[PDB]
């Protein structure tokens, strides 16, 4: 089970 | 903690100064946000009189609490700039997204709720509604989790599988915004099933990998739905991705988390045929070469895309990793999440990774040839 990373803008 | 981030970026400087004899072809370019997935679309374009042609990518994005799109890319590649041809509105993050063989127009995409969508991206606006509304032209119900697994069958049109956290795979025939329940629901897995992949030649074959560590070879011809054909204890750790292999129809390959990729011939499931090992971390994709029986592509956490050629199994050497190993791209500074190989250039890969890069790039010839 994949955990996503927190995105960032840019 | 962040010691890290001096080792990444000075073998990116390395690989920044090498790239004029690795590749032919390295083009990067930042999106606004990450995308979780990356499919060429089949067509290209060769404008007379120009020194390009035109090919184009399906790309989502994934935000962090703002609006998500579906996303379809042009790209030009010489004989080259890259642009956004449209965004539809997306109800959460593209987990995946994968066009439909017989009409490519008509994409499946996996949401962050239980909802698998399909859009016919013709019928939507040049310019997303900022109203933010999704308008899916299906929903398709029967998950009650998300998930990435997402097939469609080339030689059934609108047969389409999924496979989601709730441990389970959903078949829906969209072939008739309305919601389709789940013509079928396959129970076999007992853990996440995070991918599923039709067969390109056999209409009722399909296989899926899960977090129970197995393969599992379904036939939608059997009254079965709880118990697959076959059941392969395949890896040591999380089973992520599979993968047919184009030109041989008992050949496939998965890619776990314990490092490895597996080959397999469905014929004898008890016999793993080979295991390669290089990856540093967890594999998430695994592609076979459209163009190349033997070249196999692996990506994943370790930041890393490796290309494989199995005919250089067993072959003696000198090194650096084994006979089979081919090549490794090392351009991406972050976890890879997706790749694609160019059906209509040779060679040519789009990977995507979490800090927002995507690439398209060509290995050089002499590396292969």
């Amino acid at each position: 089970m994949r955990s996503k990373g927190r995105a960032r803008k840019l | 903690d962040a010691v890290e981030e001096r080792v990444i970026n000075e073998e990116y400087k390395i690989w920044k100064k090498n790239t004029p004899f690795l590749y032919d072809l390295v083009m990067t370019h930042a999106l606004e946000w990450p995308s979780l997935t990356a499919q060429w679309l089949p067509d290209v374009t060769r404008p007379e009189g120009k020194d390009f042609s035109i090919h184009r990518l399906v790309l989502g994005t994934h935000t962090s609490d703002e609006q998500n799109h579906l996303v379809i890319a042009s790209v030009q590649l010489p004989n080259g700039k890259i642009e956004i041809e449209i965004k539809i509105n997306h109800e959460g993050e593209v987990n995946r997204a994968r066009y439909m063989p017989q009409n490519p127009c008509i994409i499946a995409t996996k949401t962050p709720s239980s909802d698998v969508l399909v859009f016919d991206y013709t019928k939507h606006p040049s310019k997303p509604d900022p109203s933010g509304e999704c308008n899916p032209d299906l929903r398709l119900r029967g998950h009650q989790k998300e998930g990435y697994g997402l097939s469609w069958n080339p030689n059934l049109s609108g047969h389409l599988l999924s496979a989601s956290d709730d441990h389970t795979i959903c078949l829906w025939d969209i072939s008739a915004g309305k919601v389709v329940d789940a013509k079928t629901i396959f129970t076999g897995h007992t853990a996440v099933v995070e991918d599923v992949s039709w067969h390109l030649l056999h209409e009722s074959l399909f296989g899926s990998v899960a977090d129970d560590q197995k393969l599992m070879i379904w036939d939608t011809r059997s009254n079965n739905t709880s118990k697959p054909s076959h059941s392969v204890d395949a890896h040591t750790a999380e089973v992520n991705c599979l993968s047919f292999n184009p030109y041989s129809e008992f050949i496939l390959a998965t890619g776990s988390a314990d490092k490895t990729v597996a080959l397999w011939d469905l014929r004898n499931l008890k016999l793993k045929l080979h295991s390669f090992e290089s990856h540093k971390d967890e594999i998430f994709q695994v592609q076979w070469s459209p163009h190349n029986e033997t070249i196999l592509a692996s990506s994943g956490t370790d930041r890393r895309l490796n290309v494989w050629d199995l005919s250089k199994i067993g072959e003696e050497q000198s090194e650096d990793g084994p006979p089979e190993l081919l090549f490794i791209h090392g351009g991406h500074t972050a976890k890879i999440s997706d790749f694609s190989w160019n059906p209509n250039e040779p060679w040519v890969i789009c990977s995507v990774s979490e800090d927002n890069i995507m690439q398209v790039w060509q290995m050089a010839e002499n590396i292969y040839n």
